[PDB]
């Protein structure tokens, strides 16, 4: 048997299966898709960012560059897909190539358990034995009852990334990541695009006040956005689909993307088998060991409490493997960014005012404009800022959050910071580079440090 | 109080933090500060 | 009298007066330009990258998009220049707008010691005295007597940020950063650009690995960079000049950069009447706390030993300061980016792979590609690389050297890094966002830590 079974490939689970066999375990991985790297490989991250750099450069040429002018702009979705295509290609076949090196067997197949140490390769029939398993089945789309997703007019996420035209209209049902991120990439490559959110902002995991930063950008850009809109029905039609809201007003589109969630996927696993269950939402109960109810059977990711973002999977299962092996481990869940990748970027790590405001935490507030920027002056941009949230009497640094070009990259130091539990002031004192973006964060701090 | 490195050494080989003297920028103890004890 | 006079208004001088006037001193500043933002906002940082940015967008249309396909891309000079014209005059109202809210008096003409406590200001005859005088001149084109610059076609940087027409062909001598940045902006526009060097390698303050790999990719694009090559004299012509070298070879080109360094810049001051002199290389000496030899008397930025870059300045002028008010101060030269703004941008922090040889310093190094990049990948990058050099018993970070798209955004993290005093480890073990060109610093950083 294996001294570690791993269940999906995702960031998680591939990630996880490296660091076990660095750590001398030898790991076996079940993933039932023919390749390896999950949904941020396959059909999430990986494609999604390579549309999102292309289209941006594509939309921009359009728009009209500084210093010149260009006659005309010819869309090539054709080549464009291929792009990213040969991406996604390149990615998977590097997660195989190190699974190789590192020698971790793989299994293709739907994994079921069929007992707490015991799993079932369904597709081919091995029953596989370990010491320890680990639980990486990731998430898939929530699609409600109401939203009848045919896969081709009316799609998830993974579909709008491969639209065979641009549609004239996309109706984008969700303000979350993936539909700002689809809705952008296609409004970039010609489409009318009509974003419909149920909340009284979007972007729910970001601060407020960038939210609200982040609509008012998008609208600019073109983009309808209406918010405090509830969706009650989609349904296909002819070459397109209808959209009704709640009061009875009806929108027809080209296409339709529903984009109102993930939720954790455990089909098939059969979890009864081992003891285990999903709470109300479909997770499966973890300790601070990452460890579910039974000890010896680990979960990670998606499946599991917490931000649906690849690098947190990632670095769960570095902790996971770590604390079986070594006994202990850990994530700093407050040094993990969150990036929107349009153009302006959009990003969060730590607390938002709001978590500060609701948990009693006094804090002091330093922000810095893009608009006052140097470098930022000289790319020609001028939109955006960065707010450093800072302890009131510790000055240890609580949360930053951005909206801007290129702000993710940016906050990658933001990041840093918090792992080292830095104060304003560290952050703000250090060298940063003139004249760098890097250095609105710089100013971003010192005035956060420095406020009364 | 330390730095994440640090902190993962002394966790291993059992060492207390109130053990090390830091001599990282501020109160921070570096891993170089705990293998040094 | 003022608490603190400063002459020089570029980053050091500027930034200073700033810190100065939050420290609660009163400051003077003298200037002999009529803009304040010294040689970095009006002929060096500033304009160069406005430049920079916008011919890079320019070059890649005209190569091609990625799923797109331009007929045609014409280049607008008068435009070009506007933005940056535009760019550099915001950018010195700023200063003189942040001057006016801390309460700065600024008096225009140049600066000359009268005694070690008295300074004369030349033009308006104006006797100034201060408690503290904070000497940041800065530094001047190299201009060897071998090189007839004419100010036309025979320039400095200066000139070459402005010039009225593509030249058909520039030749640039000295291939160091101001040498590449503008030959590359030109290139970029359609100039037959050639590099003459005299040295083995261009980039002198760059990690060797990292200068050679610059070297090669430069040549790729279309630069022709000749190394080994001493320039004996350049001579403006009729409609152009002719550069000849050791040996007896002779070019001709419509244009020649001459940028074989910058000295600092001392002229008029009449240091002598302060007690004070110049050492072999123009530079102003000061010890551990940026004191002259005359205690009350600072020097900092360009004209003193060291980097000569704009966060270096201000760095130094903050230290000085602080050490006038507080009798502390200190700046971390090891935490220090220095940035070529090319595209692909080369980045160096703390030492390079031949300073840690010299001092005989055991080290282990880690080493990630920009080609196994999921994010650079998806963005059509593929050339680069980021080296760590950590401490081979301490696993203490010593340098962060690369090359690549947006590198020098990169190591804003590696400088917070060393300036934490952080281990490789540290750096590796931090969250990074995925899929993001930050995770190559991590890798790289990981590789230098788990280094055999
Ligand atoms: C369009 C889109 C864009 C995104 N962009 C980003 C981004 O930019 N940054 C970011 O951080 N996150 C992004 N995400 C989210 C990111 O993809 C997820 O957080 C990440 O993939 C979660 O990793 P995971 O290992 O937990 O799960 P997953 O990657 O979902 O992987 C689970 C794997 O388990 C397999 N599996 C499931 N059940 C079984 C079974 N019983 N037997 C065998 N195999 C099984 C699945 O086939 C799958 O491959 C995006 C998501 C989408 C949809
Ligand atoms: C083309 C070019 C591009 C560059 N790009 C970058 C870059 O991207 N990043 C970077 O970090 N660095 C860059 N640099 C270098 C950067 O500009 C310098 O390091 C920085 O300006 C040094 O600041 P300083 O305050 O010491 O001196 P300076 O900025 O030179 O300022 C000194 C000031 O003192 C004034 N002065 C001198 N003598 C007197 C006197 N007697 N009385 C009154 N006033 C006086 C001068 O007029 C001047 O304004 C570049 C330089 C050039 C030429
Ligand atoms: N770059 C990234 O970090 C990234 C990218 C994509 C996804 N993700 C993660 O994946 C997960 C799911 O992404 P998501 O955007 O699909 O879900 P989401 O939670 O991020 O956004 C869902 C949105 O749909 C809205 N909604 C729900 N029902 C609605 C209705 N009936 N009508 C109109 N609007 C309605 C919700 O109010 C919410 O704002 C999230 O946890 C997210 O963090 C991260
Ligand atoms: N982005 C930045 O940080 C940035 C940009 C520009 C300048 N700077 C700084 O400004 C200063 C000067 O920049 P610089 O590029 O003008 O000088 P430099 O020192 O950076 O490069 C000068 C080059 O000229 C070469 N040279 C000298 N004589 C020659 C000859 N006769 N023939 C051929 N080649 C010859 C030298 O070998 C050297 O490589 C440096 O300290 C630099 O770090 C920094």
């Amino acid at each position: 048997m294996y001294d570690l079974l791993v269940i999906g490939a995702g960031p998680g689970g591939y990630v996880a299966a490296i660091r076990a066999a660095q750590l001398g375990m030898k790991v076996g991985v079940v993933e039932k898709e023919k390749a390896l790297g999950g949904t941020c490989l396959r059909v999430g991250c990986i494609p999604s960012k390579a549309l999102l750099e292309t289209t941006e450069r594509i939309y921009e040429a359009k728009k009209g560059l500084l210093g010149a002018k260009v006659k005309g702009v010819e869309l090539d979705l054709p080549a464009l897909m291929a792009h990213k295509d040969k991406v996604v290609q390149a990615n998977t076949q590097g997660v195989e190539f190190l699974f190789k090196k590192n020698g971790i067997a793989r299994h293709q197949g739907t994994a079921r358990f069929l007992s707490e140490r015991k799993v079932l390769v369904e597709e081919t029939g091995e029953e596989l034995e370990a010491r320890y398993i680990l639980i990486a089945t990731g998430s898939a789309p929530l699609i409600p009852p109401w939203a009848q997703v045919d896969y081709e007019r009316v799609v998830t996420s993974t579909e709008a990334l491969s639209f065979p035209e641009v549609p004239k209209r996309l109706i984008v049902v969700g303000g979350g990541v993936i539909g700002l991120e689809l809705g952008v990439v296609w409004h970039r490559l010609g489409a009318e695009v009509i974003v419909l959110e149920y909340m009284d902002r979007i972007l729910p995991t970001m601060d407020l006040e960038v939210s609200r930063a982040a609509e008012r950008v998008f609208k600019k850009q073109g983009l309808t956005i209406r918010t405090g809109v509830r969706v009650t029905a989609v349904v296909p039609e002819a070459k397109g689909a209808r959209v009704e809201l709640e009061g009875g007003e009806v929108l027809e589109a080209d296409r339709v993307l529903v984009a109102v969630g993930r939720r954790p996927y455990t089909e098939g696993l059969s979890l009864e088998n081992a003891g285990l269950s999903t709470d109300e939402r479909g997770r499966i109960p973890v300790d601070e060991h990452l460890r579910t109810r039974v000890p010896h059977i680990y979960a990670i990711g998606d499946v599991v409490r917490g931000p649906m973002l690849a690098h947190k999977a990632s670095e769960e299962g570095i902790a996971a493997v770590e604390h079986m092996v070594r006994g202990f481990g850990h994530v700093d869940y407050q040094a993990i960014p969150s990036v929107v990748y349009t153009h302006p970027e959009i990003a969060a790590v730590g607390y938002t005012e709001e978590e500060l405001k609701a948990q009693g935490i006094p804090y002091k507030v330093g922000k810095f404009p893009y608009s006052a920027s140097g470098r930022a002056r000289a790319m020609g941009e001028t939109e955006g800022f960065i707010k450093v949230l800072a302890h009131a009497k510790t000055d240890r640094i609580l949360g930053v959050h951005g909206i801007g070009a290129r702000v993710g990259d940016v906050l990658a130091e933001a990041a840093l910071a918090l792992f080292f539990k830095a104060s304003a002031e560290d952050l703000g004192r250090a060298p940063h580079a003139h004249p760098s973006l890097s250095e609105i964060l710089k100013e971003a701090a010192l005035a956060a440090w420095e406020r009364p | 109080l330390a730095m994440p490195a640090a902190e993962r050494l002394m966790q291993e080989k059992g060492v207390s933090p109130a053990e090390v003297q830091g001599t990282g920028l501020g109160g921070r103890i570096l891993k170089e500060d705990v293998m040094r004890h």
